[PDB]
């Protein structure tokens, strides 16, 4: 959050300085890159080519998007046509939905034999990316973050601020959980290496 | 499913790799341009033709859909301009007979020799400098001899292969086709048809007559005091002495007729050199203009892809002032820019072309243009009309922040900028209407050039110095004919952007003569034109006028309006002198 180096950075539904330190059961990331124009598509609630298409969005989002620029890693002179996107689709996609289908999109009613021509197309369409082209028309890098929490025990949790240690001066603490109030010293008896309290 | 929904998913398909196309085209040209090489042209030639037969494809696959079914009046326009079939109708070697008479045409005009004298070498300094009778005589007659002689019978031919050509495409003729750039169809209160711009330019003409007579009349009496024994009190302008070759514009009649030559004009490049512009502060100073006004910025890759000054010795290219339009999000600016004030007046003019083509991004490919081929042109050209205000000058630190101006400049500059606005309207008028009564067939191939000398004495004012038979033809010389070129753009552009100023100047609440007038600093004016910009192609081009100026066809009341003052001074100066010209009289 403190890179300041993403063009994007938005939590939904969750403040970020609030998650910083926060427990969740398990942590989803995506990375995909798309035209800087689409940014905006990746929102809940959007529709878009790459919306309806390539990736959806559940609207209850309990994530996080963050995006920046990518000119300078996928945009070659004469078009970086590595990367695909699909432009025809018979219908919408699911949440969290990948399709890889590559069979020949039919437009009118007459079927054909995955021969391009009349009424038939590719569901597939490569993209363009040059350092000459706009700001919109740039590659963009763009990382999803989803949040998972179950009933299951939780296994990610944000980093804890560890405080310093005083001792002879009547004060408060809190040790792991262990709070209470007292004088803190050394003593002489030696626990087992596994026992707390 | 419905044919609308196939049309739909079609058009989607097509814009796609049709900006791929486009831009992989326009990145060849440019890289061609800016960098002139054998290798280059090759990769110019292979990607101009890759989109061609990308588009003859696309156009024979879009000619499925019966344009009846769809009720969207986009997609419709989409398919109207994508199913043009056009020249394809004629026979394979009708096609190559075409294309040959075509070819030899463009290389006999730019191969021209009255020797050695070159049209471009020489011909065109001694026409505009020569102040002698005999050579300009010499020269107009010998490149006429040359020239039309020699191109009557293959115009001849073009006229009847163009005309069954476009007969073929259920057109009544070729003048028909072209005319149908002004029509549009399907709008309740907003239709046009091309049988209204056949009138519609004769009531403006006919308006604006007094003035041209006004002015050629003084032109005359001016021009009398010169070539003594050549020119008559009562009669029409002998031809070759209108300072041009075919006299389409009357600048270079400026120098003999000035109303007060005492008063210097202004110019301000000793201005510009004492403060050492480097040729970018000129399009800062554009992109300050057009970000005071309202409109938005530049893109970021502007400043470092476009090339805005001659590359040097070691590389050429071709650096004729153009703006460029790649897609993609890619504007460039082709200019070898210099410390003078025409250089910032024109670089002034791009600028507006580049922020013209900015506006209408956002619509699909096939409607990525101006509403009609005049209203691009001027709105680039009322942003010189803007920033050649004194006042905007004054504005600016290169112009002396104490300046006096006197009603003395003002009618100078008046008739400056009127010798070439109104100077050029009859003559274009007159060409129009020669070609559009050739290819309607009303004029035999026998009268060709008794009409067109007629046309000459009667509209313009301008008689010929020495007899034409038949086998000369005159307007061929000129490269617009020659070259197949429409020439109604240059008419409508003028009323488009006087009407344009006048709505601009008004919306900016400002008071006086309209020549005075800036609307710099204006929010509400750049919002009311940023209005019509965003349209494009999609809606028709009366809308687009109605929302800026509010009236739905053009008018030319604002011209008359903007040339008042001048109209006076002209009136005052005419009392003694005949107004008016006598078609009897001849230079024979
Ligand atoms: C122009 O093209 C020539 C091709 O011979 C090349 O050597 C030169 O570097 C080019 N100039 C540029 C890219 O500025
Ligand atoms: C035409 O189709 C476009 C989408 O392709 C749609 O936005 C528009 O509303 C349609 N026109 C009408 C009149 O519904
Ligand atoms: C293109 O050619 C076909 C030939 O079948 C013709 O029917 C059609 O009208 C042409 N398109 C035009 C003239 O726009
Ligand atoms: C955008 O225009 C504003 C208006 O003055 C200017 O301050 C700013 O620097 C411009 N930004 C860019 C990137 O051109
Ligand atoms: C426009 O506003 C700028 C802002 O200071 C000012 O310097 C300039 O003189 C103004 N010009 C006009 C014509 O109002
Ligand atoms: C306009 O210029 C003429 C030039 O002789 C001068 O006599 C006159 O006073 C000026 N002003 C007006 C209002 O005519
Ligand atoms: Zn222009």
């Amino acid at each position: 959050y403190n890179s300041a180096s993403f063009s994007t950075f938005k939590c939904y539904g969750v403040s970020p300085t609030k998650l910083n330190d926060l427990c969740f059961t398990n942590v989803y990331a995506d990375s995909f890159v798309i035209r800087g124009d689409e940014v905006r598509q990746i929102a809940p609630g959007q529709t878009g080519k790459i919306a309806d298409y390539n990736y959806k969005l559940p609207d209850d989002f309990t994530g996080c998007v963050i995006a920046w620029n990518s000119n300078n890693l996928d945009s070659k002179v004469g078009g970086n046509y590595n990367y695909l996107y699909r432009l025809f689709r018979k219908s919408n996609l699911k949440p969290f939905e990948r399709d890889i289908s590559t069979e020949i999109y039919q437009a009118g009613s007459t079927p054909c034999n995955g021969v391009e021509g009349f009424n038939c197309y590719f569901p597939l369409q490569s993209y363009g990316f040059q350092p000459t082209y706009g700001v919109g028309y740039q590659p963009y890098r763009v990382v999803v973050l989803s949040f998972e929490l179950l009933h299951a025990p939780a296994t990610v949790c944000g980093p804890k601020k560890s405080t310093n240690l005083v001792k002879n001066k009547c004060v408060n603490f809190n040790f792991n959980g262990l709070t209470g109030t007292g004088v803190l010293t050394e003593s002489n008896k030696k626990f087992l290496p596994f026992q707390q309290f | 499913s419905t044919i609308e929904e196939q049309a739909k998913t079609f058009l989607d398909k097509f814009n796609h790799e049709a900006e791929d196309l486009f831009y992989q085209s326009s990145l060849a040209s440019w890289n061609y341009n800016t960098n002139i090489t054998e290798e280059n042209v090759q990769n110019m030639n292979n990607a101009g033709d890759k989109w061609s037969a990308f588009l003859k494809e696309q156009s024979t696959l879009a000619q499925m859909y019966p344009l009846q079914e769809i009720q969207n009046l986009t997609v419709k326009l989409q398919l109207q301009a994508l199913q043009q079939n056009g020249s394809s109708v004629l026979s394979e070697d009708k096609s190559k007979r075409l294309n040959t008479i075509l070819n030899t045409m463009s290389t006999i005009y730019s191969t021209g020799k009255v020797c050695c004298l070159l049209l471009e070498p020489g011909l065109n300094e001694i026409m505009a400098n020569s102040l002698d009778y005999n050579e300009r005589l010499w020269a107009w007659e010998s490149w006429r001899s040359e020239v039309g002689k020699q191109l009557r019978p293959l115009y001849e031919e073009y006229v009847v292969l163009k005309n069954e050509m476009a007969r073929a495409n259920h057109y009544e003729d070729y003048g028909d086709y072209w005319r149908g750039d002004y029509e549009v169809n399907g709008v309740d209160g907003y239709d046009y048809s091309r049988g209204q711009l056949i009138e519609d330019v004769e009531h403006t003409f006919e308006e604006i007559k007094p003035l041209y007579e006004h002015l050629h009349a003084y032109v005359r009496a001016k021009l009398m005091n010169a070539y003594p024994s050549y020119i008559s009190p009562i009669g029409c302008l002998p031809a070759h002495l209108l300072g041009d070759m075919w006299g389409r514009f009357w600048t270079n009649l400026y120098s003999l007729t000035v109303p007060f030559g005492q008063k210097p004009n202004i110019d301000v490049t000793d201005a510009m050199v004492d403060q050492a512009w480097d040729a970018q502060r000129i399009f800062k100073e554009a992109e300050k203009f057009f970000v005071s006004v309202g409109l938005p910025n530049m893109t970021q890759g502007f400043w470092e892809n476009s090339m805005l000054t001659d590359p040097g010795n070691v590389q050429k290219a071709v650096c004729h002032p153009t703006a460029w339009d790649l897609g993609k999000g890619d504007f460039r600016i082709l200019m070898c820019t210099k410390v003078t004030m025409d250089d910032f007046l024109t670089a002034h003019h791009e600028m507006g072309h580049i922020q013209y083509d900015m506006a209408y991004a956002a619509q699909p490919f096939l409607l990525r243009n101006g509403a009609n081929e005049g209203f691009h042109e001027a709105v680039g050209e009322i942003m010189s009309l803007s920033a050649a205000t004194p006042k905007h000058l004054k504005s600016i630190g290169l112009l002396s922040p104490d300046f006096q101006e006197d009603n003395e400049t003002e009618i100078n500059f008046l008739l400056k900028q009127a010798l070439t606005i109104v100077g050029t309207l009859p003559f274009t008028y007159m060409l129009e209407k020669w070609r559009w009564m050739v290819f309607k067939g009303e004029i035999p191939k026998d009268q060709w050039m008794k009409k067109w000398w007629e046309m000459k004495r009667e509209i313009v004012g301008v008689v010929e110095p020495v007899p034409h038979d038949e086998t000369y033809c005159d307007p061929a010389s000129l490269f617009h004919v020659s070259n197949d070129y429409s020439f109604i753009r240059y008419y409508t552009r003028t009323l488009y952007q006087f009407q344009f100023q006048e709505a601009l100047c008004q919306a900016a609440k400002h008071e006086g003569p309209l020549h005075k007038c800036d609307i710099s600093n204006s929010t509400e004016a750049g919002q009311k034109l940023f209005n019509m910009l965003r349209l494009g192609k999609s809606e028709p081009w009366t809308l687009a006028l109605e929302n800026v100026v509010g009236a739905k066809n053009m008018n030319v009341r604002p011209l008359l309006n903007y040339f008042e003052p001048l109209f006076t001074w002209l009136k005052d100066q005419n009392k003694n002198s005949f107004v008016g010209w006598s078609t009897d009289w001849s230079p024979y």
